[PDB]
């Protein structure tokens, strides 16, 4: 039987397929529960999860949670769950860009590059991808170039 | 409307360039920003959400004997009893 | 002349007259003025609903602009910034309706000034995220959040979001988490005095087994540290002055760009398969292996080894959504760009899109 | 049958280790043959299959105004008028 | 216009997404028509599609495909098309096994190796993936070795 | 001694003493005689009817024993191997029910022998399949199938399906086929006097320019092709007498596994990133460059110029299919290991799996 995980905030690495679950860094004010990332992976682990549908995955999620905190834990659950697949989206296309190795100094300068009138923005244009600043950075900087540009 | 053009002088394409690979363009942007556009690699990532009725991960061990029996009668012993399986997708 | 392009990208430096730092002109035109002079107003295009966007978007338009915003979702915008939370008529998410959940991003570093002092320009409410277990019982979270702060790699300049808050202390963190590796499971708090134990696990034999996989990869990044910085007695780096500061970068760029992360622990670092396996397991670096060097060396966690997490109250979403009640009357939802025509000589620019 | 169990003396698994990686497992196999079920990398491919009336790819150009203006009046004319859009993918 | 393409079997390359194309090497005897693969490619330019659900593919298809033969074919076009996603699949998790470099030398010696009385045998076992040839060969390496296999 | 072990592997190569040829084994064992000495019967579970399944549990049920074929899928056997087509009781994947197409495997190559063979064995029509675009008026196809052909590395030995048919004789390949890149776009022929046009497309400046991507890609091979094998007057190539033939191999192992193919093309070929981009476009290792370079090497479809492609008539799916009618009573549908527990010392199985 597992022993008490007691822990607050953070999350556990583990070789099962989940791979790393993280806590609730703070509790949903006034309720008695909680949900946790069971399970989040990028790439090839991830490409996993991506062979079942959104409704399938769950199951496991549970199993191998389980794995590392123990069975007791299925009491809890609700037998609510969500999903999210970034491949599998149609507008992300994927979780971010991500270089494979020489990419950044075989085209990233002309990544940046405005083709004519068109201006690019946005995590992949800067060099801090899968980052939020990354995203903001390059906006402003789209903003500052078209703000000032000759009409 | 099964169309619909916008138009200005300036452009701004936040769009991430895997999704931009299924645009039609004209006139072709600079050979090196395509190969970019097709080249660059989006990685895959999902995350899985479960829900629980309580924190059980902050329980200590007390709090799990105290917590569990309290759903019904002697249920914390009925899974010190079942133990844990030692199949693991590891 | 390639690298040193890089490197100033990387970096964040204008041309090589005045080296200006651009986090400070961003900062500039985001948080305090906005668009200094708004040149000649034009009517603008911006694709897609995402944070990029709706940033831009919103300077744009404040700065007097004809903005249009095209965005293929028909009910979100925010793009790879989701959260699941019960939406006023509708099934919420999960049992409990007052609960929430990241589908994207999820957790904002001290060291990212733009989208920090962002989020509190607009009136966000920023808690402390707890990248590792901590002891509930510590640090005083009540008093008010510090202020975003900068600082530039230009001479002593900064760059703060207001007075500070010495009353605010994060709680204390404990390793009472797991990492269980090859049916074997430890605490992360024993894992760091005797990484022996998980680490034969992996096959780890002699000196490896007696490092924890973390500092296996510091101690295989300094000599790249190296390039740019320099080793400080106190244990701690300082950039080189600025001329190699930038050179040494670029240099990186050189030499380690043609390196997935794997080749590079392996070849370079000369670890073992076992060590590249235990080190891929306990952080991540397993599935990216084999992509660029660069991707995992820059995410780095190390510069700030006292930085801090954060996460807006709420959910993610308050981020997005609230730049977008600016924009109430820019931005425009399911529509998805198929087609683009732009007019380039050596209206400017045509966007056919579908409804969704 | 929520769920039914099969015993031999000996097995062969041919399931790819991309599925295999879901199996709970016991005892554990080898730490290399394990390592092995959680780092081969599966690529992905995708087939896209379209139906056409007529093999068009074998015709000619005799053959294209020919079967084209068959299905209907001046067709062939009609397509050579409207001509191919300038806006591609790639 | 696109001049008549005019060829038997075989296929065409392109930088569309589409990427390779495919002609029958026979035509299917008594009928008038074909299927053509309209768009097959591996890894990422697989993993675009891979963004997209089965039935929105076709579209796009279509067009990329017509980019390259001529706007005129869509009049042939039945309006049938049927799409096959291995990535999406829960059975194959994937097209084939596709080493990474260093992969092979890593442990490819131990993926072959039995565990106990469990053997392993199909594509990825061998050294031809993304062949039936591997398959079939490791599938009678494998009966030969538990045929002889003492009980 | 971990690189010859591979080579082996690779070359299906038997251990040091004999050196048995693999290939004559399996092909004896699937399509002579079967399991020769039916040793002990015992009980046998196979998971997945895919190809590899299906095969060995005919090969082992054929030599009497207990197998039970436990597969997933609840309405298909084949796996990888799956083929649209109108299925009697249900709406047909085309508007026409006669059309079928590859949703999987498409093509068999000549030099497979065990595959090619295993389908004439059962009985099945092999069609020669087009990789190249061919002049529908040249060659005979009527004519009666050639057989399959096998030639060991083992002094003079060989294999063969049956008597030869010289009457048979492929169609002649025009390349009335495209090649449209970078806006440009130009038949296979022309492409083939001429790569200039659509290189530059890519950028290719000088020597580049005037070589087909394929050429550049086995210019850049040779050197390696000289591990193992010798150049020869006439343009061709024959492995090194068996002791370097291994050793060889072993050594390519040794030396360009740590190579994805683009760092390869990259850094060994020294070509520049536009080369690497045409190859890559017009011969898809575009999307594979980061992937072991072995995995492009291997499949190298050299070796046999002259060789052919084949295709099952009815679909892929009739060679599985087929294999299936026998093991009637060996496979159970419907059913998902989930669980495996095996006894080692140092019943034996046990495979739990739940209903799909
Ligand atoms: C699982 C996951 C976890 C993450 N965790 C973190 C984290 O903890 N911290 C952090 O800082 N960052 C994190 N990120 C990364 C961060 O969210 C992104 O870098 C950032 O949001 C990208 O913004 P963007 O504006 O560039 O693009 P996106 O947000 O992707 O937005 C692009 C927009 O364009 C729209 N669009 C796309 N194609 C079209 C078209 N053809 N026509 C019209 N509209 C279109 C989309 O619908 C979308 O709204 C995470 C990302 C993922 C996927
Ligand atoms: C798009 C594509 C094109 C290809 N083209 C060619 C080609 O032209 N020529 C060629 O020779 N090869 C080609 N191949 C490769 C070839 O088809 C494969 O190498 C071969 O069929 C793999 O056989 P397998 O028996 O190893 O595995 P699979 O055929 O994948 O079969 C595994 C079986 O196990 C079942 N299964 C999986 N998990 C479980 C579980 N947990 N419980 C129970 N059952 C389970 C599956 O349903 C399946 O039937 C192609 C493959 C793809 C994807």
């Amino acid at each position: 039987v597992r022993p008490a995980t007691n822990a607050y905030g953070g999350g556990s690495t583990t070789d099962n397929p989940n791979r790393f679950m993280y806590y609730p860094s703070h509790p949903v004010p006034g309720t008695q529960g909680g949900v946790v990332l069971a399970a989040y992976s990028w790439s090839d682990d991830a490409a996993r999860w991506d062979s079942f549908d959104d409704a399938e995955r769950y199951g496991y999620a549970l199993e191998n949670l389980q794995s590392v905190h123990g069975r007791r834990i299925e009491v809890f659950y609700t037998g609510a769950g969500q999903t999210q697949s970034w491949l599998r989206d149609p507008y992300a296309c994927g979780e971010a860009a991500v270089y494979t190795p020489h990419q950044m100094t075989a085209f990233h300068l002309d990544v940046v590059r405005p083709e004519g009138p068109v201006y690019f923005a946005g995590e992949h244009v800067s060099l801090k991808h899968a980052w939020i600043e990354g995203a903001v950075e390059t906006a402003v900087r789209a903003a500052i170039a078209v703000n000032e540009a000759p009409v | 409307a099964a169309t619909q053009t916008w138009t200005g002088d300036l452009a701004i394409v936040t769009i991430p360039f895997s999704s931009l690979r299924f645009v039609k363009v004209t006139p072709p942007f600079s050979y090196k920003k395509r190969r970019a556009v097709i080249e660059t690699h989006y990685d895959q990532a999902t995350k899985v959400l479960l829900e629980f009725s309580r924190r059980w991960w902050e329980f200590t061990e007390a709090d799990w004997k105290r917590e569990l029996d309290a759903i019904a009668p002697g249920l914390y012993d009925y899974y010190q009893q079942w133990g844990e399986d030692d199949a693991e997708a590891a | 002349m390639t690298y040193e392009q890089l490197a100033r990208e990387l970096l964040l430096v204008g041309p090589a007259p005045t080296n200006e730092d651009l986090k400070l002109r961003y900062l500039d035109v985001l948080i305090d003025n906005g668009l200094n002079p708004p040149g000649p107003p034009k009517r603008i295009l911006i694709v897609g609903a995402g944070i990029a966007g709706l940033v831009a978007g919103d300077l744009l338009t404040r700065a007097g602009h004809d903005v249009t915003i095209l965005e293929a979702n028909a009910n979100r915008v925010g793009g790879r910034i989701k959260t699941f939370h019960a939406k006023k008529g509708e099934p919420s998410p999960f049992a409990d309706p007052a609960q929430y959940a990241e589908a994207g991003a999820m957790r904002l570093p001290s060291f990212h000034p733009l989208t920090l002092a962002l989020i509190d320009k607009l009136g966000l409410k920023r808690r402390l995220f707890f990248n590792v277990d901590i002891d509930p019982q510590t640090g005083n979270q009540d008093a008010p959040v510090p202020p975003v702060f900068y600082k530039s790699f230009k001479d002593g300049k900064t760059w703060t979001n207001g007075a500070p808050s010495p009353e605010f202390k994060e709680p204390d963190k404990r390793n009472h988490t797991w990492i269980r590796t090859n049916r074997e499971q430890v605490r992360r708090a024993q894992y760091a005095t005797d990484p022996s134990s998980i680490n034969e696990g992996f096959h780890l034999t002699g000196c490896e087994t007696r490092l924890t996989v973390s500092d296996m990869v510091n101690q295989a990044l300094e000599p790249v540290r190296d390039y740019y910085s320099v080793k400080q007695d106190d244990g701690t780096r300082v950039n080189k002055p600025f001329k190699e500061w930038l050179a040494g970068w670029a240099d990186v760029v050189r030499d380690f760009d043609g390196y997935s992360m794997g080749r590079f622990l392996r070849e370079y670092a000369e670890f073992s398969d076992e060590a590249v396996e235990a080190i891929g397991t306990i952080e991540n670096m397993t599935s990216r292996l084999h992509l660029a060097f660069f991707h995992s060396f820059l995410g780095r966690s190390d510069i700030d080894p006292r930085a801090t997490y954060w996460e807006i109250e709420g959910g993610s979403r308050m981020l997005p959504e609230t730049l977008a009640k600016d924009l109430r009357d820019q931005i425009v939802m399911g529509q998805r760009m198929v087609r683009l025509e732009y007019y380039d000589p050596g209206p400017a620019v045509a966007i056919q899109t579908v409804p969704e």
